[PDB]
């Protein structure tokens, strides 16, 4: 569904974002950064945070935009964020 | 009373003056008007500074072939009205290619315009069988 005010369609964004939240790893960040490597062999970072929050009920998920940026096929969202935060 | 005192200034004659007053000029070699309207339609510029030297040069050329300043000495703003609205009337469209994620407020207002245009050519047509102000499309 296209938005009348942002023309940023929902379904594609949510679909990519979902497996984004499941494909996420520390390494993407490391490659862009170029820092020396383990992070316990790069466990899934988002499910880490998500499980921890679910157990802690924080219901608030901090996030560094550059992380979402450093992952393939998300830069679209990475910029739409800077451009359509309200939605 | 309610007078209507005729003065030598006018807009319809100034309208025709503007119609002839188009891009066409020599040094301004491609006229700087043309390339700069490209540039602003290539979206790397918004301030199209229109000096007064080339104005009097265009006047001199038109006179040797066949006053604007004295006209802008009172209002100077009805000129910004006609002049700009005609730069809209004479705006190079296909200057360069277009994207959807190359900007903001240029793809979005085009979306609005053209989508409400589809919805109008559909809804008023179903009834059969608002006016977007030029400011909305200035971008300079």
């Amino acid at each position: 569904r296209i938005i009348w005010g942002t023309n940023v369609s929902i379904q594609e964004c949510t679909t990519n974002f979902r497996n984004f939240l499941m494909s996420f790893k520390y390494k993407f960040r490391k490659i862009l950064d170029e820092r020396e490597e383990n992070t316990t062999d790069e466990e899934l970072y988002y499910i880490k945070q998500l499980n921890e929050m679910r157990e802690l009920g924080t219901s608030n998920l901090n996030l560094d935009a550059r992380n979402l940026l450093a992952y393939k096929q998300t830069e679209d969202l990475y910029h739409q964020l800077l451009n359509y935060p309200q939605e | 009373a309610l007078p209507s005192i005729q003065l030598p200034v006018d807009y319809n004659n100034l309208f025709n003056e503007i119609t002839d007053f188009l891009v066409t000029f020599k040094q301004d070699k491609g006229p700087k008007y043309m390339a700069m309207l490209q540039k602003v339609a290539n979206r790397e510029l918004n301030s199209v500074i229109i000096d007064l030297d080339d104005i009097l040069q265009y006047q001199n050329e038109k006179f040797l072939q066949g006053d604007l300043v004295s006209a802008i000495q009172q209002n100077a703003n009805h000129f910004t009205e006609l002049f700009c609205r005609a730069i809209d009337n004479n705006m190079p469209l296909p200057t360069k290619e277009i994207d959807y994620k190359d900007d903001v407020l240029d793809v979005i207002l085009n979306q609005r315009r053209l989508r409400n245009e589809r919805m109008l050519s559909d809804r008023t047509n179903e009834i059969r069988s608002e006016l977007f102000p030029p400011n909305l499309t200035r971008r300079y």
